[PDB]
This record gives C-alpha cells, sequence and structure tokens, in this order.
C-alpha cells in the first residue's frame, strides 16, 4: 500500500505542500496559520483515534476559521433583527453607519 | 576528430538553423556554471527586502546585531553600490 | 459555506449528469467531461485563494495541464472511431457486449 | 509498435502506479492515476483493430469519469478541512464520492459493466496486464483510508460484486469474459475485508494475482480464446491442460489448494467481528464460480473433445518462445497452503 | 492488529535490528524443507512444460530453483518469527499496563459450582 | 451592493452548464462551453486571482476548446469571506505560482514526463495500421 | 468596473454597427431571387494543444527569477525547455510533421 | 464561548498624522533614521504579543514621535521639503529617481540645520536589537495543555509463546 | 433512506395494524421504484408510455406484497396473543409470496415465493430477536 520511501530516504518530495503552515515563500502566512499550528501540535504523536477524541476543540476552531459558518450565522441574525427593527421604526442607524462619520487614517 | 569535423562541416551546410539552435542551447546550458557573476545575482536577490525586518529582543549577548541602522554592525550593501 | 461554492458544485453535478445521460455524439461526452474539469478548476481556485494557501496556487495550473492532456487523448480515440464508422454516434460501439 | 516505445510505456505505467503507492499528497496521487491512464491506453491498442479501439475508448471514458470524481472528492475534503495528506477523510460526502471513484477504477459492481467488454476486445497480453496490475493503485488507496470508509457501502458493493461475478460467469463462453467475471467476483471477495483487516486484503490480492497470472500465461501458451479452441489443446500439449485444470480447481477455492487460503482466512476475520451471515452468503455465492470453473475443466482436460486433421502438422513444431516464471506461478498458486502463517509478514 | 503505525518503525526494513535478538530458524526446519520441495516441484513442472525428460533434464536448473526457494523461505521465516514475537510482546506489555481491564479471576473449584445436569434418555 | 455580482456570475455559470449539458448539436454545446468558461474566468478575476483567470482564458478557451471546435468542424452572502490585511509589495498568487520552479521540483518532473509520454501516446494511437 | 464598461462599450458599438450595416440595404426592395477527414489537420491541432500546455507551464518564468534558489530554478526551467525540444524532436523524426 | 474585550473609544484617541502618502515618502528615510527606537519597540511588541489590544501605548508613542519629527522639519526646512514632496507627489509611481536634485537640496539643508545624515543603501533594512523592559509573554498562543503521549513501552524481544498459534500450526 | 425503517420499527409489533401496513407499503413502493428505475435504465422497452406502464406495475406489485405482508403479520401477532414469535413473520412472508404468485398468475411462482419469503421473514424476525448483525461494525 503506502511504501514510505520519503521517510526512509529523507527526500521531502511532496511534504512541503501538505499543510498551510509549512515554509511558505516570502513567509506569507496562511489565513488560518495559528489554528492549524495549534491543532497539529495537539494531535502529533498521539494516533488517529486519540487525536479525534481529544483534540476536538482545536479542530473545531480550525474549521470555524476555515469556513466561518458560525460567524456568518451570527452576522445574519444581527442583520435580520436590525432590518426588522428598522421596518417597525424603533431603530435608527448612527452617522457612522450612514457615511457621515469622520474617517481616520 | 576528422569525422566529427567533417560532420559539423556537412551540417553547417544545408542545415544551418539546427546547428545554430543546438549551439545556442548548449551554450545556455553550459555557461552559467562557469560564470562568476551568478553568485552576485543570488546575493542581489537575497539583499532585496520584501518583508519588514522584525527586531530581536536584546539580552546583552548580541554583539553582531546592531542597535541602530546607522551602526557599523550588520550586513552592508557597498558591494552592490560598487557594481 | 456560501452560495458560490454551492453553485459550483451544482454546476459540476449538472455536467456529470449530462455526461452520464449519453444521447449521442461522443464529442458531447468529451465536452461534458471538460465542463466538469472547468468546474473543478474554478472551485479549487476559489478555495485556495480564499484561505491564502500560497504554496497551493500551483495546484490549479497543474490540474488544468493534466486534464487538457486527457482531453487530447480522448479526441484521438474519437477520431479513430469515426475513421472506422464514418460518424461518431455512441450506439455504433456495440460489438463488445456482456 | 517499436519495442523501445512499448518498454517506455510499460515503465510509465509502473511509474504511475509506484507514484500512487509511495506518495502522501492527494494531488500527487491524482497525477499518478492520470499518468497510469495516459500510458495504459496504447497497450490496449498494440494490435490495431476496431474491437481494440472500442474497448480502449470504453476504458478511457470510465477511467476519466472516475478520475474526475476522485478530484471532486479531494476538493470537497480540502474545503471542509485544509489538509492535503491522505488520511481520515474528515467528511462523509467526500468519502462517499471517493469510494465511488475507487469502485469505478477497480471495477466493483454496479460499476462493473466495462470490465467484460474491455477484456474481450483487447488481447490476452493486454488483458493480463489490465486484470492484475491496475488493481494495485486503487487497492492501496483504499487500504490507506480504510478507517474512514463506511462499512455499509463497501460491504454492500462487495456483496453485489460477488453475486454479479458468480451469475455472469455461468453464461459466458469466451475465456476472456470468464476471466473478467472471475476478477469481478474476486474483487468483491477482497474488498469486503477492507474495514476489518487490510492484511487479509493484501494477501488475497497476492494470491489472486498469482492465480490469474498463471491462468493467463497458460492461455497464452496454448493460443486459445474460445472454449472449443481450448478443448482442442489436449491433442498437442496435454500437460498444459492438466496444469490448467489444477489451477482452475485452485481458483475455485478447493482445499488443500492455495486458492482456499484467502477465503478461509477472510472468513475467519469477519467471524472475529461478529459478522456471520455475510461470510456464509459469499461462500455459497463462490460456489457459482466453482461451477463454471468445473465446466471449463470438463471441456478442457477431463474429457477429450473431437480434434481436427490439420492438428497433425502442429505435432511437429515446438513452442519457440517460453515464458519464464510460469512454473513458479503455478506452484505458488497451487501448493502454498501449508505456509499460510507467513501472512504475518504483513505482506 | 494493524502494526503498520507502530511507533519507532523503519518504513522499508525487512528485518529490524531488534529482530536479531530472536533465535534464527534451524537449517533443517520443516518449513524450509517444504520450500525446497516447492522448488523441486517448480523444476519438474519447468521440465514438463519445455517437453524435456522430467526427472533428469537440467540438474543445474533444478538445483538453482531449490536454492532460490530455500533462500527466500529462510528470510521469510525470520520475518514471520519476528512479527509474531512483536505481537506477543505488545500483547503482554498492554495486559501488564492495564490491570483494570484484565482482572484476576476468582479461582473456584468444581465442588462448589452448580452445573445443570441434562440426562440422556 | 451590486445585486450579488458573484451570485449573478455563479447563476449564469449554472445556466450555461445547463444549456450545454443537454448536448444539443455539439457545436452549440461547445458555444455554451465557451460562454460558461468566460463566466468562470470572470468569477475568478473578480475574486482576485488575476493570473489564474487569465490562465483559464488563454489555455482553455484559446487552445483546448479551439481544438475541440476544430475536430468537431472536421467531422460532420458573498464579500464576507474576504481578508483584512494587505499582500505587501507583491501579489501572493504570483509568488505562489512562481514557486513552482524553486519548490515544486517533483511536480515539474512528473508533469514534464507526463506531457512527453502524452506526445508519444498520441503519435502511437494516431499512427493507424 | 472600468474594464467591464470598456468591454460593454466595445461589444455594443460593434453590434450596433453590424446591425445597421445589415439593415441599411434591407430597407430598399430588390429582386430577392465531406468524407476526406485529413488526419494531418487533426495531428497539427493536437501538437498545438500539447505545446500550448507546455507554454502554460513555462509562463511564470518572469516571477520565477527572484527566488534565491537560482540554481534550482534554472535547472528546472532548462529541464522543461529540454523536454519541449525532445518532444518536438520525437515528432520530427517519426514523420509526425509531414504533409 | 466567552466575551471579547475591546478598548473604549477614549483609549483609541490620539493626534493623527494628517499628511498624505507623498509627504510621508519624501521624508521616509530621515524618519526611519531618526524615529527608529519607538518604531522598533512598537514592532517588536506587535510581533511578540500577537495582539493589537496589548500595544496601544507604543502606537501612541510612535504617533507622537512622528509628529515631533515633522514639527522639527516644519520648523527648520519647510520650503525645500515642500518642493521635494511636491515633486514626489506629481509622479504617478512617486519615484525617487525623478528629482534627485530637490532631494539633494533637502538633504543638504537638513544636514546644515539639524545635522541629519541620510541612511545609505542597505541600512534601513537591517535587523536590529531592542532593549525593552516589557516582560516576554510566556504563552502568546493561549494554547491548552498538550495531551499525554502514548506509553511507548520498551523491553527485550522474546520468541512468540507457542509459535504462531494459528489454528493447527505448531510453529 | 433509513427513515422508513425507523417508522416501521417504532410501532409495536402487536398494535396499530394500519400503521404497520402503511409503513410496509411505503417500503415496498420504494423498492419497486428503485427496481423499476434500474430496469428502465438497462432495458428501455419501446417509448415513454410503455416505460411508465412498467414502472407502475412494478411499484404496484411491490407495494401490494409489502402491504399484505405487514397486514398479515400484524393480524397474526394480535390474534395469536404471542408477540416476538417468528411464526407470525413466516405467515406474513407466505401471504406476500401468495400475492406475488397471484400477480404473476402462476402457481409455481406463488408456492416458491411463499416458501422463500416466509423463510426470509422468519430469519429476519429471529435476527431482530437475537440481535444478529448483517453489516457488523469493525470491533477488532
Ligand atoms: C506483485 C506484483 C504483480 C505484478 C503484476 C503482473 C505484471 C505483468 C506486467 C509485466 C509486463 C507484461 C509482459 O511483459 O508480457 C506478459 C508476459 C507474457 O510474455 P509474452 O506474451 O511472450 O510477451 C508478449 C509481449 O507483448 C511482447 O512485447 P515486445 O514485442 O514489445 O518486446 C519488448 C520487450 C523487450 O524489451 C526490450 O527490448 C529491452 C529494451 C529496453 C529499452 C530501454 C528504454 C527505457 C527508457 O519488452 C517487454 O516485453 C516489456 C518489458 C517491460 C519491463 C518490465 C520490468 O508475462 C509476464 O511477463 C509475467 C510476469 C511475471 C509476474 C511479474 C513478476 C513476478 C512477481
Ligand atoms: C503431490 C504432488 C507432488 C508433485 C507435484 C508436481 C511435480 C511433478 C509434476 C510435473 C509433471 C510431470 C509429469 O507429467 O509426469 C511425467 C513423469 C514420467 O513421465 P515422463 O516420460 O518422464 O514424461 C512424460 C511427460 O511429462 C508427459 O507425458 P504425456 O503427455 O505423454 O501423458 C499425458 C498426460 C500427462 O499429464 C500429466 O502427467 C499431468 C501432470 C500432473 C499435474 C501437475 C499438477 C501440479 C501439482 C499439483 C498437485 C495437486 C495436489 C493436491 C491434491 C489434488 C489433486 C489434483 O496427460 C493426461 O493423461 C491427460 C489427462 C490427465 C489425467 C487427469 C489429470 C490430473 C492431474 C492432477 C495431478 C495431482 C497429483 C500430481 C502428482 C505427481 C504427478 C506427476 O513423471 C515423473 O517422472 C515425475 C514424478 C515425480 C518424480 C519423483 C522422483 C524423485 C524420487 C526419488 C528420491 C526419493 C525422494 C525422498 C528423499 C528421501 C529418501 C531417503
Ligand atoms: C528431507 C531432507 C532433510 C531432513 O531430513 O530434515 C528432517 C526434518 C527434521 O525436522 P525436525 O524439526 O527435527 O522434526 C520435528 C517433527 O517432525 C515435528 O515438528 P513440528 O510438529 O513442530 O512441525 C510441524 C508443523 C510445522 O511444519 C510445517 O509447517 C510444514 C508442513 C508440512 C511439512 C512438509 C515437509 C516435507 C514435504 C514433503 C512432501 C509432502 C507431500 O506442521 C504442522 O503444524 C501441521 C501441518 C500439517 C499439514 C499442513 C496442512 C495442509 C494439509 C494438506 C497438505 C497438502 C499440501 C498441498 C498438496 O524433518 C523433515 O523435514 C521431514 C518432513 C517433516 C514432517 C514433520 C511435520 C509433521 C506434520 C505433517 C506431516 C506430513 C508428511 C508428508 C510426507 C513427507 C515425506 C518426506
Ligand atoms: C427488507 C427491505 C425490502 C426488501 C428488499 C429485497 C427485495 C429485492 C427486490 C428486487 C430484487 C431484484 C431481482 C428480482 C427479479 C429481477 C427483476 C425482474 O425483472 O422481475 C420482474 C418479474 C416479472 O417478470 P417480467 O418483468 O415480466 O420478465 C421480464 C423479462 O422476462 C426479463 O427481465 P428483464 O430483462 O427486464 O430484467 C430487468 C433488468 C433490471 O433488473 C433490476 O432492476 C435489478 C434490481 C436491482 C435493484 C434491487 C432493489 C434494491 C433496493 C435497495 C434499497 C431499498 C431501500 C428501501 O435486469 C437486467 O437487465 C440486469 C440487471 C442486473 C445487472 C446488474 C445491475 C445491478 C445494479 C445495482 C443493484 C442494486 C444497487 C443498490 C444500491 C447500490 C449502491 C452501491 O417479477 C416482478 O415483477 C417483481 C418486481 C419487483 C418485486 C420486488 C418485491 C419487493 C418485496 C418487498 C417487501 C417489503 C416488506 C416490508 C419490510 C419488511
Ligand atoms: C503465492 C503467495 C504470494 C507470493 C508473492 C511473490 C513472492 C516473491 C516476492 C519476493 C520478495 C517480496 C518483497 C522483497 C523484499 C524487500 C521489500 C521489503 O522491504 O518490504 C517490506 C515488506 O515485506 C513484504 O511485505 C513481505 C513479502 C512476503 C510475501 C509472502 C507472504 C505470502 C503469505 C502466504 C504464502 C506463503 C509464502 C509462499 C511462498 C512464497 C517492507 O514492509 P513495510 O514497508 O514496512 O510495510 C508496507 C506494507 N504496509 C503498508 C501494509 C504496512
Ligand atoms: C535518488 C534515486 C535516483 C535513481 C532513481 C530515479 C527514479 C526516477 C527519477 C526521478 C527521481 C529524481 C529525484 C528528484 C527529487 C526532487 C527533490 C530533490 O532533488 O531536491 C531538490 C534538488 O533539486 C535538484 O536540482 C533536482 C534536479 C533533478 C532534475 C534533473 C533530471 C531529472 C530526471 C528524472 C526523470 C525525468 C524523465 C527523464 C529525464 C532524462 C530540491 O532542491 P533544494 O534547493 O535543496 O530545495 C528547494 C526547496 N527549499 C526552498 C525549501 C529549500
Ligand atoms: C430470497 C428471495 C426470495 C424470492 C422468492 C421468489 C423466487 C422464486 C423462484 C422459483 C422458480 C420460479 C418459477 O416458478 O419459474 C417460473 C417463472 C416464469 O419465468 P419467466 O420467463 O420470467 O416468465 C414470467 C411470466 N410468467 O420464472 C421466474 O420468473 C423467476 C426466475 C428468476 C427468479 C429469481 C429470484 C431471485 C430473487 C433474489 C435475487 C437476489
Ligand atoms: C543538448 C542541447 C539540446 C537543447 C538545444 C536545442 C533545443 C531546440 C533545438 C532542437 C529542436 C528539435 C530538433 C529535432 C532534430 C531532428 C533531426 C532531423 O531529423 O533532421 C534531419 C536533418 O538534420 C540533420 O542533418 C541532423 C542534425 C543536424 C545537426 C545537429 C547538431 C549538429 C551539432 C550541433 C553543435 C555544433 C557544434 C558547436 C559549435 C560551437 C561554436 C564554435 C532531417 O532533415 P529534414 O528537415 O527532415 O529533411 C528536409 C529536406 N528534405
Amino acid at each position: 500500500p503506502f511504501f514510505d520511501v520519503q521517510k526512509r530516504l529523507g527526500l521531502d518530495l511532496d511534504r512541503w505542500m501538505t499543510i498551510q503552515s509549512a515554509e511558505q515563500p516570502h513567509k506569507i502566512p496562511g489565513r488560518c496559520h495559528a489554528f492549524e499550528k495549534e491543532w497539529i501540535e495537539c494531535a502529533h504523536g498521539i494516533g488517529g483515534i486519540r487525536a479525534e477524541k481529544e483534540c476536538k476543540i482545536e479542530f473545531d476552531d480550525f474549521v470555524e476559521c476555515l469556513l466561518r459558518q458560525k460567524t456568518m450565522k451570527r452576522l445574519s441574525a444581527i442583520k435580520r433583527q436590525r432590518d426588522k427593527l428598522i421596518k417597525e421604526g424603533k431603530y435608527t442607524p448612527p452617522p457612522h453607519h450612514l457615511g457621515k462619520e469622520d474617517p481616520r487614517p | 576528430a576528422g569525422r566529427i569535423a567533417s560532420f559539423l562541416k556537412n551540417a553547417w551546410a544545408k542545415e544551418p538553423v539546427l546547428v545554430a539552435s543546438f549551439a545556442i542551447g548548449g551554450l545556455a546550458i553550459i555557461l552559467p556554471s562557469l560564470s562568476p557573476y551568478t553568485n552576485y545575482a543570488i546575493r542581489i536577490n537575497r539583499a532585496t527586502p520584501y518583508n519588514y525586518p522584525v527586531p530581536l529582543r536584546d539580552d546583552g549577548n548580541m554583539p553582531d546585531v546592531p542597535s541602530h541602522p546607522q551602526d557599523p554592525q550588520g550586513p552592508s550593501l557597498e558591494w552592490l553600490k560598487n557594481l | 459555506m456560501p452560495l458560490v461554492y454551492m453553485n459550483i458544485i451544482m454546476a459540476f453535478a449538472i455536467a456529470l449528469a449530462g455526461l452520464l445521460m449519453y444521447r449521442s455524439h461522443l464529442m458531447s461526452s468529451l465536452l461534458c467531461l471538460e465542463g466538469m474539469m472547468l468546474s473543478l478548476f474554478i472551485m479549487s481556485t476559489l478555495i485556495i485563494l480564499n484561505t491564502h494557501f500560497t504554496l497551493a496556487n500551483m495546484m490549479p495550473i497543474i490540474l488544468l495541464v493534466f486534464a487538457a492532456c486527457e482531453a487530447a487523448l480522448g479526441l484521438s480515440l474519437l477520431v479513430m472511431v469515426s475513421n472506422t464508422y464514418g460518424t461518431d454516434y455512441v450506439q455504433n460501439l456495440n460489438l463488445l457486449q456482456c | 509498435m517499436n519495442p523501445i516505445i512499448y518498454t517506455t510505456l510499460i515503465m510509465t505505467v509502473m511509474s504511475g502506479t509506484m507514484l500512487v503507492m509511495i506518495s502522501s499528497h492527494w494531488l500527487l496521487i491524482w497525477i499518478g492515476f492520470e499518468m497510469n491512464l495516459l500510458a495504459m491506453i496504447p497497450v490496449l491498442m498494440k494490435n490495431f483493430n476496431p474491437r481494440a479501439t472500442e474497448a480502449a475508448t470504453k476504458y478511457f471514458l470510465t477511467q476519466a469519469t472516475a478520475s474526475m470524481m476522485l478530484m471532486m472528492a479531494i476538493i470537497i475534503n480540502l474545503l471542509y478541512s485544509g489538509q492535503w495528506t491522505i488520511t481520515k477523510m474528515f467528511n462523509p460526502v467526500a468519502m462517499t464520492m471517493m469510494t465511488m471513484a475507487l469502485a469505478m477504477k477497480l471495477g466493483l459492481s454496479p460499476f462493473h459493466f466495462w470490465v467484460p467488454e474491455v477484456t474481450q476486445g483487447i488481447s490476452l497480453q493486454a488483458g493480463l496486464l489490465l486484470l492484475t496490475w491496475q488493481k494495485l493503485a486503487p487497492l492501496s488507496v483504499l487500504c490507506q483510508i480504510s478507517q474512514s470508509i463506511n462499512p455499509n457501502l463497501m460491504l454492500t458493493m462487495a456483496m453485489l460484486s460477488i453475486l454479479i461475478g458468480g451469475w455472469g460467469g455461468l453464461n459466458q463462453t469466451q475465456l476472456r469474459k470468464i476471466m473478467a467475471y472471475s476478477s469481478i467476483a474476486h474483487m468483491g471477495w477482497m474488498t469486503a475485508v477492507l474495514p476489518y483487516n487490510t492484511t487479509m486484503t493484501i494477501l488475497n490480492l497476492l494470491i489472486y494475482i498469482t492465480m490469474t497470472l498463471a491462468m493467463f500465461m497458460l492461455l497464452i501458451h496454448s493460443s486459445a480464446t474460445t472454449t472449443l479452441s481450448l478443448s482442442h489443446t489436449w491433442n498437442k500439449m496435454p500437460v498444459i491442460t492438466s496444469l490448467m485444470m489444477v489451477t482452475l480447481l485452485s481458483m475455485g477455492g478447493l482445499p488443500p489448494l492455495s486458492g482456499f487460503m484467502p477465503k478461509w482466512m477472510i472468513i475467519q476475520e469477519m467471524t472475529k467481528n461478529e459478522s456471520i451471515i455475510m461470510p456464509t452468503l459469499m461462500a455459497m455465492t463462490a460456489l457459482l464460480n466453482l461451477y463454471f470453473y468445473m465446466r471449463l475443466a470438463y471441456s478442457s482436460s477431463l474429457t477429450m473433445f473431437p480434434s481436427t486433421n490439420n492438428m497433425k502438422m502442429k505435432w511437429q513444431f515446438e513452442h519457440t518462445k517460453q515464458m519464464k516464471l510460469l512454473p513458479t506461478m503455478i506452484v505458488l498458486s497451487t501448493l502454498v497452503l501449508p505456509m499460510t502463517p507467513a501472512l504475518s509478514s504483513l505482506n | 492488529t494493524m502494526m503498520s503505525g507502530r511507533p519507532g518503525r523503519v518504513p522499508l526494513q525487512f528485518l529490524p535490528n531488534e529482530a536479531r535478538s530472536l533465535p534464527p530458524p534451524k537449517l533443517t526446519d520443516p518449513r524450509l524443507v517444504y520450500m525446497g520441495f516447492l522448488g523441486y516441484c517448480s523444476g519438474l513442472i519447468d521440465n514438463a512444460i519445455r517437453r524435456r525428460p522430467v526427472v533428469s533434464a537440467g540438474l543445474h536448473r533444478q538445483l538453482l530453483y531449490v536454492t532460490s526457494f530455500v533462500f527466500f523461505g529462510y528470510y521469510l521465516l525470520k520475518r514471520q518469527d519476528y512479527m509474531y514475537a512483536l505481537r506477543d510482546h505488545d500483547m503482554f506489555a498492554y495486559v501488564k499496563s492495564h490491570p483494570e481491564d484484565f482482572p484476576e479471576k476468582d479461582k473456584k473449584t468444581y465442588g462448589e459450582i452448580l452445573e445443570e445436569f441434562h440426562p440422556v434418555r | 451592493m451590486t445585486m450579488y455580482i458573484a451570485f449573478i456570475l455563479s447563476t449564469i455559470f449554472v445556466i450555461g452548464f445547463v444549456g450545454f449539458s443537454s448536448k444539443p448539436s455539439p457545436i452549440y454545446g461547445g458555444l455554451g462551453l465557451i460562454v460558461s468558461g468566460g463566466v468562470g474566468c470572470g468569477i475568478v478575476l473578480n475574486f482576485g486571482g488575476s493570473f489564474l483567470g487569465l490562465m483559464v482564458f488563454l489555455i482553455y478557451l484559446g487552445g483546448m476548446l479551439v481544438v475541440f471546435g476544430y475536430t468537431t468542424a472536421m467531422a460532420t452572502g458573498d464579500w464576507v469571506i474576504y481578508d483584512t490585511g494587505d499582500s505587501g509589495f507583491f501579489s501572493e498568487e504570483a509568488m505562489g505560482i512562481a514557486a513552482l520552479y524553486s519548490y515544486g521540483t517533483w511536480l515539474v518532473i512528473v508533469t514534464g514526463w507526463s506531457l512527453l509520454i502524452g506526445v508519444v501516446v498520441i503519435m502511437e494511437i494516431t499512427r493507424g495500421n | 468596473m472600468n474594464i467591464m464598461l470598456t468591454l460593454l462599450t466595445n461589444v455594443t458599438l460593434a453590434s450596433l454597427l453590424v446591425l445597421i450595416a445589415f439593415w441599411l440595404p434591407q430597407l430598399n426592395a430588390y429582386s430577392e431571387k465531406r468524407l476526406p477527414f485529413s488526419m494531418k489537420f487533426f495531428l497539427v491541432a493536437i501538437t498545438f494543444l500539447l505545446f500550448d500546455l507546455e507554454i502554460a507551464l513555462l509562463l511564470p518564468l518572469p516571477w520565477a527569477s527572484q527566488t534565491n534558489n537560482l540554481k534550482t530554478m534554472l535547472t528546472m526551467a532548462l529541464f522543461l525547455l529540454i523536454l519541449l525540444a525532445a518532444s518536438l524532436a520525437y515528432e520530427w523524426t517519426q514523420k509526425g510533421l509531414e504533409w | 464561548p466567552g466575551i471579547v474585550e475591546l478598548p473604549t473609544l477614549e483609549d483609541l484617541k490620539v493626534q493623527e498624522v494628517k499628511v498624505s502618502s507623498s509627504v510621508l515618502k519624501a521624508a521616509a528615510h530621515h524618519y526611519g533614521a531618526q524615529c527608529d527606537k519607538p518604531n522598533k519597540e512598537f514592532m517588536l511588541c506587535r510581533w511578540e504579543e500577537k495582539d493589537p489590544r496589548r500595544c496601544l501605548e507604543e502606537g501612541k508613542l510612535v504617533n507622537q514621535c512622528a509628529l515631533d519629527f515633522f514639527r522639527q522639519i516644519k520648523r527648520h526646512c519647510a520650503e525645500p521639503f515642500t518642493e521635494y514632496w511636491t515633486c514626489i507627489d506629481y509622479s504617478g509611481l512617486q519615484l525617487f529617481r525623478h528629482c534627485r536634485k530637490q532631494q539633494a537640496k533637502f538633504d543638504e539643508c537638513v544636514l546644515d540645520k539639524l545635522g541629519w545624515v541620510r541612511p545609505d543603501l542597505g541600512e534601513l533594512s537591517k535587523v536590529t536589537k531592542v532593549k525593552t523592559d516589557r516582560p516576554l509573554p510566556e504563552n502568546p498562543y493561549h494554547s491548552r495543555a498538550r495531551p499525554e503521549p502514548n506509553p511507548e513501552a520498551e523491553g527485550d524481544l522474546k520468541p512468540a509463546k507457542h509459535g504462531s498459534r494459528l489454528f493447527f500450526w505448531t510453529m | 433512506a433509513k427513515t422508513l425503517l425507523h417508522k416501521y420499527s417504532d410501532i409495536p409489533e402487536g398494535t396499530e395494524c394500519h400503521r404497520k401496513a402503511y409503513a410496509s407499503t411505503s417500503i415496498g413502493g420504494a423498492t419497486g421504484l428503485i427496481v423499476s428505475a434500474y430496469s428502465i435504465a438497462l432495458k428501455p422497452p419501446a417509448s415513454f408510455l410503455e416505460g411508465v406502464a412498467r414502472t407502475g406495475r412494478y411499484t404496484f406489485t411491490s407495494a401490494a406484497i409489502g402491504a399484505i405482508f405487514g397486514l398479515t403479520s400484524c393480524i397474526s401477532a394480535q390474534v395469536r396473543e404471542k408477540p416476538d414469535d417468528p411464526l407470525n413473520y413466516f405467515i406474513g412472508g407466505c401471504a406476500g409470496g401468495l400475492t406475488l404468485g397471484a400477480r404473476t398468475r402462476s402457481y409455481g411462482i406463488g408456492a416458491a415465493a411463499c416458501a422463500y419469503m416466509g423463510l426470509t421473514a422468519a430469519l429476519v424476525k429471529m435476527g431482530q430477536l437475537e440481535g444478529w448483525q448483517v453489516f457488523a461494525e469493525p470491533k477488532v
């Protein structure tokens, strides 16, 4: 099946592209560098089953960074409630959200 | 020796384009390993600052790291200026 | 998961269904394969660019190259079929049967 | 074709399979599959004819669809977890689609339809290479992710494959279609033990490869494609017919021949996981494979079919080309039961 | 068992160094004799296929078959024995490290154990 | 907001895929494929990957679909997943793509060998006999 | 936005000019009264496609020159171009470029 | 899970630098040479804390230092600097190459008045050391405790007890 | 999916005959639709109308078999006053086979279907009682 020639010879044929946080050119960081680093360090040398059971918090944070489903849900809820209130007329946006603010450098 | 020269003379006639192409390709392959300026090109590429140089935290045991940009310590680009 | 990814996967599924429908004209089958490949390219490009996975920017180009090669191969086979039958109808490939 | 070009294409096929087996990146695995498919097509078309062209185009269409499905599964897995390494799939939909892609590549039912026709159209040499070598990359990939595959899908596909191979082998008369259905049934047997023990999968793969290599080399030696052409063989080389009958009995799972080692062992493994109904069903189904193997043996060696006058001239000429490793293949496929525990070598 | 991911495993070693701590199989091992017999059978089949005197066509070829089979059989037996020793070592270490999951059975005597008796009539 | 311009382009992509998926008169299906490819390149360019979009628009449309048409004629919600920081004094996509020669030596080797074998395979298949 | 406006203006102007050119002569009433399939064309099309793929591989060279791995980048670029030349040579010697 | 803490708007109030980009680029070299210490302290703090909310004081310090630098420039060399930044501003790319003459005039004026030496090539890109009293953060990633590793037992190999123990095989 | 199986299994065996019959009819209809789709894909008879006739007859046959099996099994379980007895499932399977034979209109298929469907239903009931596993999870 998997004949690990690379680890036997220390060649690094294709291991540099496997993860986001592995020696990017000009040290350009990935969007989720910190979360991936945390999860990788949590799950190293632990085994698949134990990594799945024990490092679930880090993987959940990593997936949240990748897809941001919960952030989208929260923003959508806030926007919908604001729209409902502005339809009923009990809420008025501040000048900052109307373009009348004073911008800063 | 004689056969190779005769073959080259034959090819230089009735087929100059292929001879020129092969000569240029061989020169382009061979020459860079001999030119002394390739290390200069590598050094010039290395000396271009693309990212912000993050300062190190002083602990009193870094004599080679300058404390100010004007200080004599650190790499110098006088060789590039002379080029 | 935003609507753009959903639309891209929907396009891939539609192209796969078109490939598997097989009305006639094997050229249409090749076109469906290449539509699936284009959808794959778009989806991979969006995913890689969104997460700033810099070293993965190589992946689409490579993909495209290989896939295009396959397309070329497929076209060659199609040509031979026509050269044996005069036309590229799918129903003509019925000599071999289970 | 030119011998150098043929050797280069064979090296490229082997290099693609090696790249699939030795790589830890999904993109590199897909590249290996593409290289294998690209170089495998001219091998089918070495002897140019309409049947070979049609078989090659069917094979190309199926493999290209499988590769596209595999790439889509890789993309979804990357989307839901930014990982390229071949490990736990981290997604159910991606795992399902990758399982279908690897089933298409392998030939498991209901994606089995292309195997009999592709085997029938293409030559014996091409068929031999396609039947045994092609299985190594998809099986390695499946073994690498066996901890994530859904047992229901793999088990039902394996059961369907065994049923379909057993039923379809009864009707066929041409030897190549019989071999195609035999391969389908053997892969149904072999992929059923993937969720439990991959070592049994590798052992069954090795035994099946040895048996089918021996049988295809015997069929090439006595240049027979249909059943009657094989029945004519006894009048010239009876030893070939006897060896072929012994190998056919081995391939049916009859003890103490080598072909009994995998099935038995596989059953044992599924009994350790409290799976009792399924091994019984697969055994009673493999009885059908045994039946059509026995019919072939009756036609070939155990009875003497009528011969032809011109066969007299064939008595005076000897087989000019001898294929090495045929006796070794026969011995390994018939008399290696007493060394069963060597499977602990994690072969 | 799946000892593929066992920690500290060299990726492509047929026989690790620790496997030298085990007794090598004897040269008169019955399994080695069986490999020699397989080699002889292969030689006889090779003679039969080529249409040559089966018993006494090529003595060098039969000798080479026997020797190759014995060589591979010896090395395969060494690897098999090493793998089984590894399995037993892991078993015993795990059963020692987890006493809670393998409690000592309260030893009992047949005198104070009631087994139902089913007469045969 | 531009009526979800990314969503508009995605819907037009799906519409073109449906149009050419019915496989009517393969030349017309081809035309639908060019339309869909142009829309996809528009999506990629709008997202920010200028080089990859131009790569599609050059390779795919100009060469590969053109060869497809040649052979045919011969026969008978958004904007929220984005970033916050800057890329510096370069384009990240261009740097990642140009890292193919300094990092991806293995990829270059395997792709070049595959292309050469593809040339050989095409010649062998189209030789005939 | 600017490029979209430019493309729309170009297409609109071209379409308007084409339709007015097509319809200006249409106001005035008037009388108002295969097999071959040459293989060489397909072969040249396929060769162009494959060389286009190799050019696509070669394209990022202008940015590939600033890497500090000048030896490796140079070796890889020359390897790609040598493979392109070898493919052309194989097509040449096996009579793949004949009319 | 948890509540994010954000500084009040009174904590983010500071005298902004209200000059355009061309003006900043005109005096970029002298600004880097003179105002180096607060900038380096702020940037080291930013890279070590990995948190914008822990580096407000250094931001206010760098703003104040830049304002002091520009006030000195306004006091002493207003007119040559005005000409220099006007020329830099005119160009689309804001190239230093266009008007080296105005740059030379500004440099000589500021060397006469304030005795400032323009940094040479390869000096502002040096990596430097910063002497600060801010404690080194012990755990900036806010990581949890790493799970315990596997037992990885050790011992001397012994022959398998009674061989393979596979069905009837005694060896 | 597995929702229909859950609907069938949630009901107690000895009660709610109509609900059991409805669940069995739904399962039979789903199986008939699947087999009709496969037959249509693999053997397009002549046109759209013949195809819809074939799929309708297959679905109706399967639904009738399922409904009869469920109704008979539940009625036998209630009347015998002895639940969890595989005999009720055997009677249900034989009744389903009898309706299959009546639909196909030949006594041989009716008798064979009765035997081989009562046996299968009894085996299913025995497995449900003893917890037999068809797709066993990978314990070891
Ligand atoms: C008929 C039965 C099959 C016979 C097959 C042909 C026999 C000849 C083959 C010649 C030797 C094979 C291998 C060559 C030795 C060097 C390669 C060695 O380094 O590989 C090791 C491994 O060695 C091989 O695996 C063992 C080969 C032995 C095969 C024989 C077992 C057959 C059992 C039943 C038949 C008994 C033998 C009959 C006579 C041969 C490395 O293992 P590792 O990389 O860490 O793990 C990879 C597998 N994983 C991924 C699943 C974990
Ligand atoms: C080792 C086994 C040799 C014999 C077996 C060969 C098997 C098939 C041939 C293919 C294997 C060749 C191995 C090449 C692997 C590439 C990686 C290795 O070579 O290191 C590279 C060294 O580069 C070398 O120049 C590779 C040159 C090899 C390519 C030239 C010839 C290749 C031919 C191979 C077959 C292709 C078709 C046939 C052509 C004739 C990396 O350079 P480096 O700078 O440290 O790292 C950069 C990454 N950083 C930024 C993180 C530091
Ligand atoms: C190792 C470097 C390689 C890379 C550099 C070159 C890259 C690109 C150039 C090659 C592209 C492909 C070349 C394909 C070669 C095909 C050869 C061939 O078949 O052509 C022969 C003819 O060509 C020949 O004669 C044989 C080869 C010609 C000469 C080859 C090179 C000679 C030596 C080159 C080096 C010269 C010495 C160096 C001098 C340095 C300066 C002092 C047939 O002629 P036709 O055109 O088909 O007939 C038409 C008329 N009826």
